[PDB]
């Protein structure tokens, strides 16, 4: 991340779908290198369904410029999350902010 | 045999490509080549990168 | 916050934000949704 | 035009207006030198400036 | 995790008093290292004896005029400090130099000591404009390491300075110059490498190649206080037998390469069920491992 | 001449014919093996025709009064 | 402000430290412009370019 | 002519990785000189141990995920370049790691032999997230100096590797910051005699004074050449 920065980072961060962004808010489940399982909370939860929201991150996919873009869990085990927080940073992203 | 010792770029490949470089110019030219100084012969020195 | 805890940025900004930034890719997802989109009378894209 | 185009540019003109420029109560001054080679001598040394 | 030593390939007399020693290769920054510990010691603590004050007569002070000389008190500083002695015997010497007439007066007319000697006996120190006229005065020398103005040195010395006194600086290291700089060498293949190219220019009293040796003594006295049947006896199962010739070679009672070499090809082929392919079972392992039987 | 060629341009006059008498001397030299008069120094044949040329012990007339009397101690 | 963090700091106010030679050891005259900039490494590499 | 020797008087070991070491006494300019040399050559040439190649299990690739961890292969590649260790006896030794369970798998879980010291035992390789997951690595620590990188290794090396033999760029230098400050010695004839106090750090690995004596061992070594002829 930058030192200096701006505040705009986490916007475009979030806002260019490199990230993975929370659906519904909860505490994780389970982590890995390739996949989130988060446990939603039983507010958010709908009244006929398990209340589990799976991510499978995308690792090593070529981009058009043959750079690399991989998804890096930037979560723990049992951590809880809200609605609308960074799950996985992009190709360069760093905990939700734009790092170049 | 002369194609592959300059393949596998032996030693020996180096030292007679150091005699070669030696007293031969080349020629460095970059675009545009708006008046006559913008090609200039040069004796070059083999340098690693 | 749960993302924003973790690491608060310092703000040296002086003046308050009365209008968040907006969503950045509006302009091509409302352009195709105003297209794919069934509309009865408002006419627009397929219909 | 008939003038040079090998001039320096900006690094060694730096280093060389930094080099004969001059100051006032610098370090050393009013001693009287031998010569070049004792003036380099002493401000490698450091007992000038 | 040894290192890589220097060869040296130039020693280039310009004159008696300047040479270019080139050494290479050397390690990757090491080229730096050696010149600049090299070029501090000669321009800071190389001993060696040279002028440090005279003592004319009939002149006060340096801003002072005395007459019959085309040159002023300054350049008679100035050339006194250019000569270059060598005491041998002491620490101190004091010279003398008298000299009437129309001429210059050269380093072949001071009145030379059993000890020292001058090595540029021709070296002017002054011209005379009158015949009448004569010069006379005390030179002072002494043994020191490196260069001491005399700025600090009469800052420092604040006692009862005589009149006729006159400091002057002291060009104590023999060495006039030396500027290194470092180029880029290439053992058979990197070129990481580099070679050190030193232009030492001394005065007299020394060599190029005497002086650079003494430094190095200086530097290397200075650092010497912290200086300073393998195969035979191993099992036979896994070398690829199968499960019908690992019942065949059980049957021999052999579990060891150790218990195979004794073995003569009679009792290969008379030890019972060892087949033909039992037989090219174990040849072919014991050709792929080198080892021969009979 | 390894730095610069203006001492062999001194001495011929212009580089244009500086050039080609060079030419010549180096193909003498590479393709047909006459004895380079200058010391070789582990030098390219251009490089000792330049030399030759600088030091000024052949000539375009000179070139020419040389082939010419091969030609006439062959023929 | 920027001032105020570097007094915070304990670092100069004027922004600039006094460096020394990397090989001589020696030391630069004057005091020299040190800190943190962000830098990127464009597209335009010279295993493409050459 | 009269050059007085400096002795190593002292080593404030301030922490595992910090050190002062005084040399003291030192002549007028000797401090500067000496100070900059040791500082060269300690910081670019000194032998240490470093992680070369390892092999994990069912991992064929750097950039590769494994199931049940947290990191990816490449970042627990760039963790295990990141560890310090001690080889004593021998010059190459290949150490092993299995743990299983949920929790982060550090240094202190690998099986040491005999001859081979993990200096910081804290640090963290990978973390494991899952409670049937299980990693077994072989790593390998070779003993050379400066920074020779996996791919110039590759230019470096003969035979042909088998597949799942990742390497590491190799970072053997032990020391990561030396400064040096001159002060004035205080001997009670000398108003003169200077100290020079060496403030180093390292990663652990290696000894002061050790690393001062093969530092003046490679500058004597190296000014043997000048000493010796012309």
């Amino acid at each position: 991340k930058p030192l200096v920065g701006t505040g705009m980072e986490r916007a475009v961060a979030v806002d260019s779908g490199v990230t993975a962004v929370a659906k519904r808010g909860g505490v994780v489940q389970y982590v890995d290198a390739s996949r989130i399982v988060i446990k939603v909370n039983e507010d958010e939860m709908y009244p006929g369904e398990a209340g589990i929201d799976i991510y499978n991150l995308t690792k090593y996919t070529r981009s058009n410029q043959n750079t690399c873009i991989n998804q890096m869990p930037c979560v723990s085990l049992g951590e809880p999350v809200e609605r609308g927080d960074v799950l996985a940073d992009g190709p360069s992203t760093d905990l939700g902010e734009l790092a170049l | 045999a002369a194609k592959k010792m300059v393949e596998r770029e032996e030693a020996v490949v180096w030292d007679i490509l150091d005699e070669v470089i030696r007293e031969h110019p080349v020629l460095l030219n970059r675009a545009p080549t708006l008046h006559r100084l913008g090609i200039q012969a040069f004796e070059p020195v083999l340098i690693e990168g | 916050s749960y993302t924003e805890k973790k690491r608060i940025r310092k703000d040296f900004g002086k003046r308050p934000q009365v209008l968040d930034v907006p969503y950045l890719l509006s302009i091509q997802l409302d352009s195709f949704q105003k297209f794919i989109e069934q509309d009865p009378e408002g006419q627009y894209g397929l219909e | 035009n008939g003038e040079p185009i090998i001039v320096p540019s900006q690094d060694v003109v730096l280093g060389l207006y930094y080099m004969t420029r001059d100051c006032v109560n610098a370090k050393g001054e009013g001693m009287v030198l031998t010569g070049p080679k004792e003036a380099e001598r002493l401000y490698r040394s450091g007992l000038a400036s | 995790t040894e290192f890589l030593k220097p060869r040296l390939v130039d020693i280039e007399q310009v004159s008696s008093t300047h040479a270019k020693v080139t050494l290479e290769p050397l390690e990757r920054g090491f080229g730096h290292t050696l010149g600049n510990a090299l070029r501090r010691i000669l321009l800071s603590s190389m001993p060696g004896c040279a002028v440090t004050e005279v003592e004319i007569d009939g002149v006060l002070h340096e801003y002072s005029t005395k007459e019959g000389v085309q040159e002023d008190i300054l350049e008679i500083l100035l050339n006194l400090k250019g000569l270059a002695v060598r005491v041998q015997g002491k620490d101190e010497v004091i010279l003398t130099l008298n000299k009437s007439g129309i001429g210059p007066v050269t380093a072949a007319d001071i009145t030379h000591d059993g000890d020292v000697e001058i090595v540029k006996p021709q070296h002017v120190i002054c011209h005379l404009t009158d015949e009448n006229a004569s010069i006379s005065m005390r030179i002072k020398v002494q043994r020191g390491r490196g260069y001491v103005p005399a700025s600090t040195r009469i800052h420092s010395e604040e006692d009862e300075r005589p009149i006729g006194r006159l400091l002057v600086d002291a060009c104590y290291s023999p060495v006039e110059r030396i500027a290194y700089n470092v180029e880029a060498a290439r053992v058979e293949q990197r070129t990481d490498l580099d070679k050190l190219v030193i232009e030492m220019e001394t005065n007299g009293t020394i060599d190029p190649e005497e002086a650079i040796r003494r430094a190095a003594t200086i530097l290397a006295e200075q650092l010497e206080a912290f200086v300073d049947d393998p195969i035979l006896l191993r099992p036979v199962d896994d070398l690829e037998l199968t499960v019908r010739s690992a019942n065949c070679l059980k049957a021999e009672a052999i579990h060891y390469i150790g218990d195979l070499v004794q073995r003569t090809e009679v009792e290969l082929l008379k030890t019972p069920n060892l087949g033909k392919k039992s037989l090219t079972e174990i040849k072919d392992v014991l050709a792929s491992r080198g080892l021969s039987l009979g | 001449a390894r730095v610069t060629v203006q001492d062999a341009v001194e001495k011929i006059g212009n580089r244009f014919d500086l050039v080609l008498v060079a030419a010549r001397r180096a193909r003498q030299m590479q393709v047909g093996g006459k004895d380079p008069l200058v010391p070789e120094e582990n030098d390219k044949t251009t490089v000792i025709a330049l030399r030759e040329i600088e030091e000024g012990l052949i000539n375009n007339q000179i070139l020419d009064v040389r082939e010419r009397q091969e030609q006439q101690e062959q023929e | 402000e920027i001032k105020e963090l570097l007094k915070l700091g304990d670092l100069p106010t004027s922004g600039q430290i006094r460096l020394y030679d990397g090989r001589t050891g020696e030391q630069f005259e004057r005091p020299v412009t040190v800190g943190y900039m962000y830098m990127l490494k464009l597209n335009h590499l010279v295993d493409d370019k050459m």
